[PDB]
């Protein structure tokens, strides 16, 4: 059940183009 | 509490496309811009027996801006940017209609419409020549095609009326777009000279459905005309959500919270399956993400393997070594894989039966909960290490122990000897801490097999435990889930 | 929290005694509601006093019998507030006002918990078999219109309230029963006749329906499969109101050993309005 | 579910009850508010119970939890007021000479009563002993008693001349009377602009809670004059706007429900002893 | 640097130490603020002097007690300044002013950490329950209006003054409480007053505060669930000025010991300005 | 916590000690410039303050944390100068015959002075000892000082014209005056402009330091001649330019913040002493 936090964290590079969605559009 | 209601019409979309044109000076030969516009429309139809009247809003994007010249002669023709609309060109045409659906239209837990698609072809344009023979625009087509429905809102003057705006893709149809009388033939497009043809309407139909989700406090007694728009919500208060999801574990059990925390839960495990509007599934993962990145606990993270990077090259007196290194155990426990019962489990358990149980209204608030979760629940924790049967357990608020695995009697810790080994050998979270282990062994003596499998936090041996009723680990497993107040 | 969980342990042997007391007022009280027929057909008016000497020798203290008049069963049925303790109440029967008495009785006999009905603002919806909705004031034209899964009215638009199904037109009282689970728009005149959502908790056992007239017509229960015959659903023949008055007087201790003065509230009106 | 018994609770008193959390109220109740027409004459808004629930939702009361119910002045109010509702708070604005009338009130909306209906015209009434009042209600009462020794003669009265009657109020909209325990007594009161009902106090009414808005403590709610308690749910804040005193209540109201309780005649657990 | 953390032990059999009344009315200052009509009704002069001969007897050293008018209730609540070692306030009771003395009592008695606000340029917003606004001036008029998220107003527009919710209006005090939680825009005539954002500490032991005429009023706590009765809330009835000082000067003993001495600041601010 | 206590606190000579908190301050912390308008004068901008915060900023401190106050004069900002404000710097322009006036200023504002009133036409004033002195502050001071015999006769001067009293400062917008200690005073004191408060000297000032823009050590912030010491707090700098001065003053912000240090009597450990 602790496999979330490990994948938030390591999955968390995509924030950054997500917000570059949001900044571009 | 809140409650799905499907409004799913059929309905006739009547647009028009914008033109707008400005001139280029001189005697009257040139021009400098013609370019698609923003167009709205008003009509009534008949459907369903009475009449709805709607409002719609065409508009383009992906636009071409073709060209033409003939020189830089005060007479000569030409036009320096006329645009055109093919393939990468889409139009959006925001629909708008008194029916009772567009009422309830602000939270949606699907949409999605099916269009039947039309032949739009371009008119005839006479540009404006003082003299001599008279240019002639004409032809050119393109083909709308449904793709995709979306919410919007038309900025319309009286109020902002929000809407469904219907992406349609283009397709280039068979009329060779020609400047006749001059030097453009056979291209193939929409020109932006007459798009309409001098027809009153493009026309579309379709049926488009739709999932809205009105609340209710009681099962007989549902609304209409949802009129608690975000004018009419706002921020509920940090406070008072901590509030609710403290008093949220007066429900938890006890045995299934420990089945559910030994699942793998992954993104799509977890946020899938959360009754929510369409506007926050659409990226709920992404803003948990947002905010976990920035919470204590992962600069934190960060903090660590930067400081132990630059360390790479930079080259109650016990309390506090062992306080700092429960920290980082905590920190470790976070990064990588252990092979206990891993409290963060249990956090993340109880996480997921708490965020299950609730439902967005509005705004996402997994950030501020999922991060600060993360960060607060067990605030005190503990963890040991075993070697030569003799383990030595640390607690996060300092305290320490180093007791042998045979019979559970204590020993003195050995500073700098303990820091040896929890840098390799695998820590193991100590969810039946030293003192409930004791209590365990003396009142209920425990035998060698079982005993280890306690101290290595053995999902097995726990559940057996746990399903024992053994007041001991009952009482202790019960706490671990109270500690869990954000 | 008068503990409504742990188990009461009697016995099958020992003894059949008395009830001890209770101190809540000195004794119970009897409650007559008859039609203003009775008294013009009586023509007097020391007739309640010559009623209440004759109920003292059956055993009742003064203070303790009260009269209540009211023009009819139609006028009565709306807001009917049992101010009392033991309710008799003498319903003359009259063709055409069957379910009149039908909805009087399923409303004073049993007991209702009733909510509000925002009717401009909201659908409404049926939760079971014991959920009406009671509509009272001087005129309820109740209009219905179900609706759909997709809340497109089905035999009705939305929008057009003439297509609507009138449930019932013109009555002062009307319990009306819509199919359960099919959301419904309503209309009703809301400057008269309100509106509420009633749902059928036990019986009510102060009151005592007397039928003065005819046949046994009182369908208490909405269901047409069932059909009982209460203990409280009296009826006696007449041809005159002393009549009528005289064999109430003389069976009174059957009339309240067959009713229950426990079932009583704080206020007089013949529902829990839950809000 | 055993109703309509009084059957001993026994509970432990070393029981951990972990499990054990707060009570959000707000989740399922229904506040309401009665307030004066002269508060919305000086808040001179009218999209202002849109803004009270809006804040009473920060609060934490879902946006239909809410109810304001208007009342012209305190004694057209305190004619038959029934608070059908789940929370009531009602701010009563001080004005000298509605003493009695504000306590009066007060003391009909704390208390339970328990009433049975009477027949002036018909019979000789008295009151059992302490608990018991007469609560007369009506456009306008006036209510004049007779006393009647134990040969029917009145004393102080003729029993047929109303104008010897010993009056006990006059054009009072609301008046609980009371007269002395365990005497006969003939009443006179208008009998078409006012009702009187012979009533007996149960417990304490925890749905409802008075806010005196303006002076000093007078609200002596027992009619017995030795004991005047000061009931926590009769609380009293200053004044000087409207706004300050909604918005007062609004920022506090969290505290005003754990002063007050839910109905306890209104729950399951009174099913067969008076329920309402 | 100080021992706060670490613990002070103690017996509970140690024998009670001796009286330190010499030493603190040897060596603090009582203080009076008090009406001008006060003066007034004396009609004297060489009246300070007689009350300060008279404390002499009483055990204050001559230099000690001194006497700072104010004009009047209302103005003095407008940066109320607390001088003096032993503060009393005397406050005569009037109808329509019972907010006003609330307000000063609240002030005073309460030890207020104030922060600056500047209205226009930011929304500001509470804590929570011991969070107040303070305004003090010649004429403050706290107009507000309520925010969304989207700095979008309720019940009022951001951009018009004129949909603005008053909140206390030409008051020369005013502890405004609004919903906490919420973002507000202020309108408060920022040349004549000043408004600021003061937490609401522990009490200041350091005044009494003597209500010279009416009813119990003062409601210190804005919470309306809570009306404490502090033991400083001193009350007399009076109709003689000179009746009044007497009986301050007699009992000046047990308002002394009703008082702390301890708990005084540096500065004569009734409050801790923390910008 | 256990405030108002002064109980004994114990320390080790071996714990090894911890970290730096100058960014702890510079977070938290809020700096603060008072200045003359004549340097504004000469700076002759007026984005300069903003402009001075954006260098602050690299320096360290938040953009909101730094306060710039102007004043007309050193004698104008004696008048009751208020500086409730975190880290307080003082620029103090030096020219000749204001060196007394700068020297009283600055031994108001570096020390941290309790004091009580006075009330000049009642009673006669006494001086405790060292620590005791009068400060008197208004628009226009002037304090003449009788002394008096143990007979309340007046020595040097008389009770009844003020005329014989010794001035001892006139036209003063601050004045701490001194007097021998253990004689009664009478005091003639301009009630009408200037207010006069008998003061005791407790510790010192942490959070206010003086930069000296002028000349010599000449602030003598010891009334004793015995010894005129020198003050952490107290600095100099020569100068030309106000740019450069204010240059001076940001680049070496570490340094003066660190001369400086948190206000003993604002933290919660002076909770019950001398809180401020
Ligand atoms: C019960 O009631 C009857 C009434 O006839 C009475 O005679 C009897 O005495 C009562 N029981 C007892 C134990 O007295
Ligand atoms: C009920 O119907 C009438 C006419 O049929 C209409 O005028 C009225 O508005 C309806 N009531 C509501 C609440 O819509
Ligand atoms: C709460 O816990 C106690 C003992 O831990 C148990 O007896 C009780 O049934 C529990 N109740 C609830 C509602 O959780
Ligand atoms: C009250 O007194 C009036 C005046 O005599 C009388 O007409 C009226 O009947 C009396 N009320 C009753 C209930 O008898
Ligand atoms: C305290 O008082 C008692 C009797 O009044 C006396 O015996 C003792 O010496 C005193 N102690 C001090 C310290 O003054
Ligand atoms: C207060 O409102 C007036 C107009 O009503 C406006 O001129 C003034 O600027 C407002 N105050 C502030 C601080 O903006
Ligand atoms: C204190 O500073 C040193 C270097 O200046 C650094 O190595 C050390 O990690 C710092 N202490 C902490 C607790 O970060
Ligand atoms: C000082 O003396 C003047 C007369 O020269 C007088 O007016 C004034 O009142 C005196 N000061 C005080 C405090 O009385
Ligand atoms: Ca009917
Ligand atoms: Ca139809
Ligand atoms: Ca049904
Ligand atoms: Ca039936
Ligand atoms: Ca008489
Ligand atoms: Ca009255
Ligand atoms: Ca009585
Ligand atoms: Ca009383
Ligand atoms: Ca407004
Ligand atoms: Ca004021
Ligand atoms: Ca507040
Ligand atoms: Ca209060
Ligand atoms: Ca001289
Ligand atoms: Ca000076
Ligand atoms: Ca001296
Ligand atoms: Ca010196």
């Amino acid at each position: 059940a602790s496999l979330i936090y490990r994948q938030l964290l390591t999955n968390s590079y995509s924030v950054d183009l997500y917000d570059e969605i949001e900044q571009i559009g | 509490l809140w409650k799905e209601m499907q409004y799913n019409r059929d309905i006739i979309i009547r647009f028009k496309f914008g033109n707008s044109i400005v001139k280029m000076g001189g005697l009257g030969y040139k021009w400098s811009e013609i370019s698609y516009k923003a167009a709205n429309y008003q009509y009534n139809y008949l459907r369903d027996g009475e009449q709805v009247t709607a409002h719609t809003t065409c508009s383009v994007n992906g636009v071409n801006n073709f060209s033409y010249n003939g020189g830089f002669l005060p007479t000569d023709f030409g036009i320096s940017r006329y645009e055109v609309i093919k393939e990468n060109s889409y139009v959006y045409v925001d629909y708008w209609d008194d029916s009772k659906a567009f009422r309830n239209i602000v939270y949606v837990r699907s949409l999605a419409a099916n269009l039947n698609s039309v032949r739009c072809t371009g008119g005839s344009y006479h540009f404006s020549l003082p003299v001599g023979a008279w240019p002639v625009i004409n032809g050119g087509a393109v083909s709308l095609h449904f793709a995709g429905v979306t919410l919007s809102t038309q900025f319309t003057d009286f109020v902002s009326l929000n809407s469904l705006r219907f992406r349609f893709s283009l397709t280039v149809d068979e009329p060779p777009f020609s400047i006749l009388r001059t030097r453009t033939v056979n291209l193939y497009g929409l020109p932006a000279a007459n798009p309409n043809n001098g027809n009153e309407y493009y026309e579309i139909s379709g049926r488009f459905s739709l999932i809205s989700l009105v609340p209710t406090n009681d099962d007989y007694q549902t609304p209409i005309m949802n009129s608690v728009t975000v004018r009419q919500d706002l921020e509920r208060q940090l406070t008072n959500l901590r509030e609710e999801f403290n008093s949220l574990s007066q429900e938890i059990a006890m045995a299934q919270l420990i089945d559910l925390a030994l699942l793998p839960l992954d993104m799509f495990s977890m946020f899938s399956g959360i009754k929510s509007t369409i506007d926050l599934t659409k990226s709920m993962a992404t803003s948990v993400m947002k905010k976990f990145r920035k919470s204590k606990l992962a600069t934190s993270i960060s903090e660590m393997t930067n400081s132990l990077s630059d360390a790479a090259s930079s080259a109650n007196d016990i309390s506090t070594q062992t306080s700092t290194i429960g920290k980082k155990l905590r920190l470790k426990e976070m990064i990588t894989q252990t092979e206990g019962m891993s409290f963060d489990d249990i956090s993340a358990a109880v996480l997921k039966t708490k965020i299950d149980m609730s439902t967005q209204i509005g705004k996402n608030t997994l950030p501020d909960i999922v991060t600060e979760a993360s960060e607060k629940f067990i605030p005190k924790r503990s963890y040991r290490i075993l070697k030569d049967d003799e383990v030595m357990e640390i607690n996060t608020e300092g305290k320490f122990f180093a007791y042998k695995i045979n019979t559970f009697d204590e020993v003195p810790f050995d500073v700098n000897k303990f820091a040896e080994l929890v840098t390799d050998s695998p820590v193991i979270s100590a969810i039946i801490d030293f003192k409930t282990l004791k209590n365990l062994n003396d009142n209920y003596g425990i035998t060698r097999t079982e005993a280890l499998n306690l101290i290595k936090s053995n999902p097995n041996m726990l559940r057996n435990f746990i399903n024992q009723n053994n007041p001991i680990i009952r009482n202790r497993i019960e706490q671990l889930i109270l500690q869990c107040k954000l | 929290n008068y503990g409504l969980n742990i188990p009461i342990t009697g016995s099958m042997d020992t003894v059949y005694s008395n009830s001890t007391r209770e101190e809540v007022f000195l004794t119970s009280t009897l409650c007559l509601y008859y039609p203003t027929e009775a008294s013009t057909q009586i023509s007097d008016g020391e007739w309640k006093d010559s009623l209440s000497q004759m109920f003292l020798i059956k055993g009742w203290p003064t203070g303790s019998v009260y009269f209540k008049e009211y023009s009819n069963i139609v006028d009565f049925s709306v807001d009917p507030q049992l101010y009392c303790d033991y309710n008799l109440v003498l319903m003359k029967y009259d063709q055409s006002l069957e379910l009149d008495m039908s909805e009087l009785a399923d409303l004073i006999l049993n007991e209702w918990l009733c909510n509000p009905m925002d009717i401009t603002l909201y659908y409404y919806q049926q939760s079971g078999e014991s959920n009406k909705w009671i509509s009272m004031g001087s005129s309820c034209t109740v209009k219905v219109c179900p609706l759909n899964t997709q809340t497109l009215g089905i035999g009705c638009q939305t929008t057009n309230v003439d297509s609507f199904e009138t449930v019932a037109e013109n009555e002062k009282l009307a319990i009306v029963d819509v199919v359960d689970g099919i959301n419904h728009k309503i209309n009703l005149t809301t400057t008269t006749c309100t509106i509420r959502n009633c749902k059928k908790l036990g019986p009510r056992e102060n009151v005592a329906v007397i039928q003065v007239g005819g046949a046994n017509i009182l369908d208490i229960t909405a269901d047409p499969t069932t059909n009982p015959q209460i203990e409280r659903m009296m009826r006696v023949n007449w041809k005159r109101w002393w009549q009528v008055f005289y064999t109430i007087v003389d069976y009174i201790n059957q009339i309240v050993q067959v009713m229950s003065k426990r079932s009583r509230s704080l206020n007089s009106a013949a529902f829990y309005y839950r809000v």
